[PDB]
């Protein structure tokens, strides 16, 4: 529950779990060092993530960044940059935590009808999701080619699939 | 409800099992090298890095596909 | 003299010409859209950095 | 006031100084080319990360007994303080950049800094070629060059301000050969 009033709090001041307490969390959830080093993953990497997603969004529908395009000027660039941020931090959580509960009940309820009255474009959405998902899943099982994890070898494929499908429920709520 | 107002969990991963130490670290007991912390937080807006996006979209980098 | 303490002017630049504002930012006096930020930081170790060099220092920026 | 800038490395109070309209323009005319110039100190400062982390990395795949045992980055910890040194001497850089003249680069960051270095073994060949790439990269940014990042800024001319900046790596490079 160490975690879980961070998202209720008022504040959301930082907890922290260490010791026993993160042992008995680590036991709770599949894999729990792996889990661990797949949630560095994201985290360590955020930014070039978020990065690299919108880049790919635009350079795949360059009309996004013209006039009257869903990231034309500087202000929605950034805004949209945040909100993909945003979603990957989500989705972070749902991994560490090992469920998507939070994820659906403050990320996506409400998400798909905030971006329809925004005119938010489901298909750069769509795009920019699925990258996301790619570039992490990249990471965890030692495709990324720029940047390597360090961890022990072995094999990742069951968490990959695992945050595959938190990914896929975004993709899911605002198709 | 997602609530509008920016904020996500953040979430650090620590290993110092290495035994380097920085002061002033300690928030939490444990001596095992392991810690997470998670805090609640308003994500802000990057102007640099929308800035970058707009100029460099069309580079491909990090070795990844088309 | 060079002072041991890792403290370093951390330089931040803006150029806000857009229109953006952001509540709570404006701390210097101007209206044009310009400013400086300067400040002295203790430059703190980066142990995440740190590990990636480690293990990716053979690879070239692709 | 003309000292804005200049205040904060000897203040003792831990305060940024933020400045702005009027007394920007005044700093920005009392150095020459001051847009390109801010251009240039952004370009830095945006990209410090990174042009540290391909710095110290080259030097390392350049010369991988750096992080053999006995090395002289061999550990996290010894990598950790490297990267942090190579950061710190880009900042003075920056700060050299924004000011228009390297006096505080030398007193705060190069004055003494041989001797601790030669104190501890941290080797002057790898130092240099830290220098030198960090050097390489920034001139790289501010003179369109760069092939992963370009600068988002009016197309020009920014090479005096390129020199100008390579003549504080320069000072650097001197002052640890
Ligand atoms: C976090 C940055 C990364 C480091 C460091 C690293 O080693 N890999 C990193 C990112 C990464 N990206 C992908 C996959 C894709 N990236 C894009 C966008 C890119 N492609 C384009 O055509 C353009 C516009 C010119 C871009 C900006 C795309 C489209 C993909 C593929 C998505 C998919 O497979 O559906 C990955 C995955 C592994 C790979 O290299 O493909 C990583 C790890
Ligand atoms: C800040 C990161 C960068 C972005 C973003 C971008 O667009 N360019 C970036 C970096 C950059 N690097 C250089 C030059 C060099 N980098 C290295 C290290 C690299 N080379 C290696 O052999 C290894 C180890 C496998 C590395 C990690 C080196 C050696 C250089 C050349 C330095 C020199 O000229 O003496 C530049 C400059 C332009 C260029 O591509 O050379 C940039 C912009
Ligand atoms: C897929 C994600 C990776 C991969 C990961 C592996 N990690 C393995 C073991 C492991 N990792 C840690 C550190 C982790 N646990 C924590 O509590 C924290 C911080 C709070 C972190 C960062 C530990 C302690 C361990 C176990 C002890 C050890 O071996 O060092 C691991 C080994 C298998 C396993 O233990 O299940 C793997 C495969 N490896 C890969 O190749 C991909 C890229
Ligand atoms: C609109 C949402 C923009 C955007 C703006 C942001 N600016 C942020 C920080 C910031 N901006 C300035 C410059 C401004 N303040 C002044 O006093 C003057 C001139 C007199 C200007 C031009 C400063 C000094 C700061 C930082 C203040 C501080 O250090 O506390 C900012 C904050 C980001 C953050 O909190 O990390 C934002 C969001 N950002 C965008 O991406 C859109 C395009
Ligand atoms: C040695 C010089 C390392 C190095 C260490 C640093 N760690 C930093 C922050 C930090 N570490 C932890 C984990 C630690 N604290 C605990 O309570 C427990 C377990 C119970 C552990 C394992 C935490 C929680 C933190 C953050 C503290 C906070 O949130 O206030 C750190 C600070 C970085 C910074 O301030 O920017 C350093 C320098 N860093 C290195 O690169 C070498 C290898
Ligand atoms: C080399 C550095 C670059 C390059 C830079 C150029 N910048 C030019 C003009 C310019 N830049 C700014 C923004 C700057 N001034 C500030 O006060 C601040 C923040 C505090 C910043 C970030 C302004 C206002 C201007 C002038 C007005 C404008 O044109 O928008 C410029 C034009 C020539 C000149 O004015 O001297 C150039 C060439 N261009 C390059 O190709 C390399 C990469
Ligand atoms: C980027 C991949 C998208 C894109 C994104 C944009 N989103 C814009 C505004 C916006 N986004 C949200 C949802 C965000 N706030 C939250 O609290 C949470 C979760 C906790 C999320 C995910 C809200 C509520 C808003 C409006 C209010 C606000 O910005 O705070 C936005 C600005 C649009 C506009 O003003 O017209 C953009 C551009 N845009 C794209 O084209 C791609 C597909
Ligand atoms: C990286 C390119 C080098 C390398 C760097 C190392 N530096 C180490 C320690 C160290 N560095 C400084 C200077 C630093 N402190 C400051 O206050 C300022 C400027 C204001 C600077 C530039 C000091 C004083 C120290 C010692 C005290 C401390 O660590 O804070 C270091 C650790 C060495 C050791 O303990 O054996 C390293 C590894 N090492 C390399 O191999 C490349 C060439």
């Amino acid at each position: 529950d160490a975690f879980s009033k961070v998202i209720t709090s008022a504040d959301g001041k930082a907890a922290y779990v260490g010791g026993a307490d993160l042992q008995a969390l680590k036991k709770f959830v599949s894999e729990g060092n792996k889990r661990m080093d797949s949630v560095n993953a994201i985290v360590s990497n955020a930014s070039c993530i978020v990065s690299d997603s919108v880049s790919g969004m635009v350079c795949e529908n360059p009309s996004l960044i013209a006039p009257n395009g869903g990231v034309y000027t500087n202000r929605k660039m950034a805004a949209c940059l945040r909100d993909a941020e945003i979603i990957l931090r989500y989705v972070s959580y749902s991994l560490l935590s090992g469920d998507s509960s939070v994820l659906e009940d403050r990320c996506l309820n409400g998400l798909k009808e905030t971006y329809a009255s925004l005119g938010v474009p489901a298909a750069g959405n769509a795009r920019t999701i699925s990258i996301m998902k790619a570039t992490v899943i990249g990471f965890i099982t030692n495709n990324s080619q720029q940047k390597k994890l360090s961890t022990p070898a072995g094999d990742c494929s069951a968490l990959a699939s695992e945050v595959g499908g938190y990914f896929d429920k975004v993709s899911s709520a605002l198709a | 409800a997602m609530k509008k107002d920016s904020k996500a969990p953040c979430v650090e991963v620590f290993d110092e099992r290495d035994g380097c130490k920085a002061a002033g670290t300690q928030k939490a007991s444990g001596d095992d090298g392991f810690c997470v912390k998670v805090s609640m937080k308003a994500i802000g807006f990057n102007a640099a890095e929308a800035a970058s996006v707009t100029k460099n979209y069309g580079i491909k980098r990090f070795g990844a596909k088309s």
